């Protein structure tokens, strides 16, 4: 009887596959998605969502400290200016030419073409070029990008709560003594 | 026009508030795409 | 700790350690005791040269020290302390890191490490670049190892009771009361 | 491991395990490990802790700024319970983040302390090995190899002296704080605490 | 390993590769070919930026004129820093198209440096064997063949002089930037560049 490792008090459901097929494979999944969907398409998803994460986190803290000397607008505000400007329609027509093509490939590894689930062959500067690193290199890439979904959504989260630059931390966060330990009031 | 790096500076320092209350609820929302009337009228494409 | 260099007559031949410091340390602490011991009396050696020859009259630098905010080597006065006040706060920035950077040097670009079985005190850099020192066997060499520490734990004791009359007023003779 | 085997039994308590209540019966061994792992670091924590403590109340500060305005003398006048909240943010925050650097990397070593590991032996160098970090080979403990010169006897008996000194660490961290507090608590504890 | 066979290794970090974060180790040898021909381009890039950059302050320009109403000391009258915002637009332009040549073309041998070819050594002839392309064949490093007269073995140890005045530079040309940009952050540096 196989537990799944990431939950030990449930069994490894079925649809996961064997196991170890997917880095990372610690047989998180409690709702069953493997169920409904084709573990393929769904890791396809996790990798776009990864990447994409990952670049969105980082052009938000960047953006947070520099722009452009034409995009004088802050971060919250550029996707509306841009828009306007319409810097935002040339990001989606170019990124949709590259995602007509994604959309391709993952109908070609759904039918069985042989393709990876989010396998691009991008590999320009020879990183993971040999087979033993590939593997340390994909769980490497999805930690880190499941990290960086996180990571985003405390960025815009916090920044429209607070409505501080990088750090996205309250005034009294800032300023004031995270660490005391006299006494406080009411308020931070 | 202005193109970065030739006639102008390549990357510019942007402009922010030393630290600040938390904005209430009520003022972001109010002007949000999703949760705002004049947000959802103004979150139409253009042409 | 008896066969690690330093005894001389002046203790009698045997090891100065009354306390028993040396009992409660090993290899690699008796390694670090000796480096410490090299780095301490090599530092009070140059202090206290340094300032005999600022304090007592001796040509100092000529020109000036910035040509911009106006601070010569003339104009900063001959009290040591006084002096390294009133040099400006970069030039002591630049003192303190270019001593770091050296520091770091010896402690990492000498692969044997003094404490993982190496010599202590050999920052490769910093010794003899004219190559005066190349040619003595290793008997005189060894002299001059245990002149060096000498005449630096001599330079120790001089430059604290330098900064001893310079906080403590009178408290040394042969130091006037300013310094 | 198992609590016949393990150390710290005194003669304070009579040469005998002290457990007045019935914990190391009830629990495995394993969180026996966990119980010792984290008795050594109470004690260790709270040995440094009164000897800081001592030290504020006594008023020695270093000579210098402990920041640029803010001197160890105006952080350390108040008192030792001030001191820590007269330090600015940024000093505290690069303290517990060194802290939890080393909290990290001494639960990461893989013989762990519950899991087939000597419980209380911290890993020496704890920021070795590890991928996309270099730090120099500084020991955690004795960096100047100080217990290179004691043998295996001595060694347990220092250890017996390590549990019974950070015990009463904690008693007396916990006085200090306590006397702080609530005044009149902890009697031998004068107005500069 | 290809990082265990490079001249770039120094006795600064004592005979052994510096490479504290593993970066080497966590990737395969094909992009320690790219880094390698990147840490060369970077080294001589940084080398020609930071003699320039203090030949500028300096105030030492040529006798003449940049453009036809510019003169070489008054576009270097403000200073290193806002020198090149002071050139006219088409001499950047043209300095830039001149790059886009020489990185092209010495892109464009197909040995190259990721595919079998030597890191960092550009073909000293980059636009020859183009076809329906003419240059004048003056062979981009050693024009007149300073090389030719060393030994392998001086000229190995001129290519670890390379890297190491490279890295040299490397925080040279930056160190001169921060410096500006942040007054007092390199101290070296007087208000004048
Ligand atoms: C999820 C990804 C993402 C998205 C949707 C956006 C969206 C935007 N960015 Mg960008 N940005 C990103 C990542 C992203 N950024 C990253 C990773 C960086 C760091 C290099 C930046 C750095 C950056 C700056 C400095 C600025 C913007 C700005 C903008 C706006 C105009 C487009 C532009 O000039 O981009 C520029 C994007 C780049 C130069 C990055 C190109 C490289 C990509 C990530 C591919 C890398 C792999 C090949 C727009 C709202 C401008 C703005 O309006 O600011 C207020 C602006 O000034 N971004
Ligand atoms: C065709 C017009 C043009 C030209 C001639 C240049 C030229 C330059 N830019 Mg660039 N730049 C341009 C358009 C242009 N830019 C545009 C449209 C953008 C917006 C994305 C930028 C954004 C930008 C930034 C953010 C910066 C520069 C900088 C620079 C300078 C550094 C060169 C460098 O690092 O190249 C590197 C180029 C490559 C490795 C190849 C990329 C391009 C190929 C075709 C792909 C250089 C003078 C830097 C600067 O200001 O230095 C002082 C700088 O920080 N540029
Ligand atoms: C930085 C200071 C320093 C250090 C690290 C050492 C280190 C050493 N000295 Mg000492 N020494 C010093 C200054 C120092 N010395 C000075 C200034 C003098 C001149 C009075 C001497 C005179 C001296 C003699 C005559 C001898 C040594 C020797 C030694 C070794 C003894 C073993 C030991 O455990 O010592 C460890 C010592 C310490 C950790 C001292 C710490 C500071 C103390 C506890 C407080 C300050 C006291 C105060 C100024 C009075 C060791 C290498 C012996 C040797 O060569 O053995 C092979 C030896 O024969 N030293
Ligand atoms: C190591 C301790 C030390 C310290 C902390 C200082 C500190 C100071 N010295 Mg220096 N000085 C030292 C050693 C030291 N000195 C030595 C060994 C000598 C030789 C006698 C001097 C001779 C000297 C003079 C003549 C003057 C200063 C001055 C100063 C002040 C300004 C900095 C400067 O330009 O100094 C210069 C510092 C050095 C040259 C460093 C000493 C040499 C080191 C150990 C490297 C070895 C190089 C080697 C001998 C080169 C041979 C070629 C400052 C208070 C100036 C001042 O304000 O006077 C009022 C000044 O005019 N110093
Ligand atoms: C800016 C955002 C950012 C970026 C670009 C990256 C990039 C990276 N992270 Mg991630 N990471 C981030 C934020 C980020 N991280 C944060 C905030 C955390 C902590 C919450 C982590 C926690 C983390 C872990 C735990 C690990 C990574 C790893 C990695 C590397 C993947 C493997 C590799 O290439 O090894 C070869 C590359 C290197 C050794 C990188 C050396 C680069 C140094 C650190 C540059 C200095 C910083 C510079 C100024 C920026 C990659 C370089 C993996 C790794 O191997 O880390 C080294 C890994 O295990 N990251
Ligand atoms: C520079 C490099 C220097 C190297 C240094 C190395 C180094 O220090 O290593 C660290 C080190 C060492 C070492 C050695 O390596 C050495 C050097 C040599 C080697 O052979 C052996 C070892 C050992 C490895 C030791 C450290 C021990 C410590 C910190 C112990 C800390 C211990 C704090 C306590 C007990 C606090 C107690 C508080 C109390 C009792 C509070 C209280 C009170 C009072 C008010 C007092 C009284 C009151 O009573 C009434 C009211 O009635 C009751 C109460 C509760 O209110
Ligand atoms: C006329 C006929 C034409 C002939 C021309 C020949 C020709 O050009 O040959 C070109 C050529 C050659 C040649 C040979 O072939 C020849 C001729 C004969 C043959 O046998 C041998 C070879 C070699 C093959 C090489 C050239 C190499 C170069 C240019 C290297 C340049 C390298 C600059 C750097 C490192 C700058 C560093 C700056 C730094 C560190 C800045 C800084 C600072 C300070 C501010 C200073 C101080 C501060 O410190 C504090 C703050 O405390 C620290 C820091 C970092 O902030
Ligand atoms: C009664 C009373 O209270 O008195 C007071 C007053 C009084 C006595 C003044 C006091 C004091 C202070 C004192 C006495 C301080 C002493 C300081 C001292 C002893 C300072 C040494 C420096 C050595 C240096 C810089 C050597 C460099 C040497 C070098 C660079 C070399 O060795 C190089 C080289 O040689 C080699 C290795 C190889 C050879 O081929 C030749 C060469 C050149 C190539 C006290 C303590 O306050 C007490
Ligand atoms: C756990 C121990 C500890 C370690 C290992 C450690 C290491 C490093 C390193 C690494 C090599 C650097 C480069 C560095 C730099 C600075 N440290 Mg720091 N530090 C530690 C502790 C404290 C405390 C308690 C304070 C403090 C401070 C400063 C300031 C002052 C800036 C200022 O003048 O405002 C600067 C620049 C003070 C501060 O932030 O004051 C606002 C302050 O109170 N640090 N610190
Ligand atoms: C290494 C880089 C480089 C190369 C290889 C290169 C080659 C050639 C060739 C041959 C192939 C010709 C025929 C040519 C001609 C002119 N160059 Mg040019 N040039 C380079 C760099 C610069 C810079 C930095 C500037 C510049 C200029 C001019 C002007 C002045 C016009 C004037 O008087 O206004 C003229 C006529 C200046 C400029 O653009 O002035 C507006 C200016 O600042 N060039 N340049
Ligand atoms: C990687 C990946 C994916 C992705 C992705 C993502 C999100 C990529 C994002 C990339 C991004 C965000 C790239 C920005 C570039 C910006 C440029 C070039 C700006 C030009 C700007 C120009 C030419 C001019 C600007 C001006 O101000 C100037 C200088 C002068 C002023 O007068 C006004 C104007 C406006 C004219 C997929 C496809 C989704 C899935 C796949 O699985 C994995």
């Amino acid at each position: 009887v196989v537990y799944s490792e990431a939950l030990p008090f449930l069994v490894r459901r079925e649809s996961l596959g064997p196991v170890g097929a997917l880095v990372g494979d610690v047989g998180f999944d409690p709702l069953g998605f493997t169920e409904i969907l084709p573990l393929a398409w769904l890791r396809e998803a996790e990798i776009k969502h990864c990447r994409t994460a990952m670049l969105a986190t980082f052009g938000f803290a960047f953006t947070d400290f520099w722009h452009f000397p034409g995009f004088d607008y802050t971060t919250l505000e550029a996707h509306d200016a841009v828009i306007a400007q319409g810097g935002m329609s040339q990001l989606l027509l170019w990124i949709g030419l590259l995602e007509v093509f994604s959309a391709i490939s993952i109908d070609q590894m759904l039918r069985g073409s042989g393709r990876e689930p989010g396998d691009y062959g991008f590999d320009p500067l020879g990183f993971a070029s040999d087979p033993a690193k590939k593997a340390d290199l994909q769980m490497k890439e999805l930690a880190n990008g499941r990290l960086a979904m996180f990571a985003f959504g405390g960025f815009v989260t916090q920044s429209v709560l607070t409505g501080n630059t990088f750090p996205y931390l309250f005034d009294y966060q800032t300023a004031g003594d995270i660490v005391a330990i006299a006494a406080q009031g009411a308020s931070p | 026009m202005t193109i970065p790096g030739l006639n102008a500076p390549g990357l510019v320092p942007a402009t922010k508030k030393p630290a600040g209350a938390k904005p209430s609820f009520e003022s972001y929302r109010d002007t949000s795409h999703f949760w705002s009337s004049q947000g959802i009228m103004d979150s139409v494409p253009k042409v | 700790v008896s066969d690690m260099e330093g005894t001389g007559p002046e203790t009698g031949g045997k090891v100065f350690d009354p306390m028993g410091l040396s009992k409660i340390a090993s290899a690699e602490t008796l390694a670090w005791y000796r480096a410490a011991e090299l780095k301490h009396s090599r530092v009070a050696m140059a202090a206290v040269t340094g300032w005999a020859w600022v304090s007592s009259g001796g040509p100092l630098f000529p020109g000036y020290l910035s040509v911009e905010q106006g601070v010569t080597f003339e104009s900063l006065g001959r009290d040591g302390y006084a002096a390294w006040a009133a040099v400006p706060e970069a030039g002591k920035f630049q003192i303190l890191g270019v001593i770091g950077i050296l520091e770091i040097l010896s402690e990492s670009a000498v692969k044997p490490h003094y404490m993982a079985g190496g010599t202590p005190g050999k920052v490769p850099l910093l010794w003899d670049p004219l190559g005066f020192t190349a040619k003595l066997s290793p008997e005189t060499l060894a002299r001059k190892r245990l002149a060096e520490l000498k005449n630096g734990r001599l330079a120790m004791i001089g430059v604290m009771s330098l900064v001893s009359a310079h906080f403590i007023p009178n408290s040394v003779p042969l130091l006037p009361g300013s310094v | 491991a198992l609590v016949d085997s393990m150390e710290g039994v005194g003669e304070e308590t009579g040469g005998q395990i002290w457990d007045p209540l019935g914990i190391s019966e009830a629990v495995s061994d394993e969180a026996v490990m966990w119980f010792r792992a984290s008795e050594l670091k109470h004690g260790r924590v709270a040995m440094l802790a009164s000897v800081g403590y001592l030290v504020g109340a006594a008023k020695i500060s270093f000579p210098g700024e402990l920041a640029k305005g803010v001197t160890f003398a105006s952080v350390a006048a108040n008192g030792p319970y001030q001191a820590w909240d007269a330090v600015p943010q940024a000093g505290k925050l690069q303290i517990l983040s060194i802290i939890l650097a080393l909290e990290w990397a001494t639960e990461a070593k893989k013989p762990h302390y519950m899991r087939g590991g000597v419980p209380g032996k911290i890993e020496q160098l704890p920021f070795d090995g590890i991928q996309g970090l270099w730090a120099p080979k500084i020991k955690f403990w004795d960096p100047l190899n100080f217990t290179g010169a004691l043998s295996a006897e001595q060694k347990a008996r220092k250890r017996k002296a390590e549990l019974k000194n950070g015990r009463l660490a904690m008693i007396g961290i916990i006085s200090f704080i306590t006397g702080h507090n609530l005044p009149g608590s902890v009697p031998a504890l004068d107005s500069s605490f």
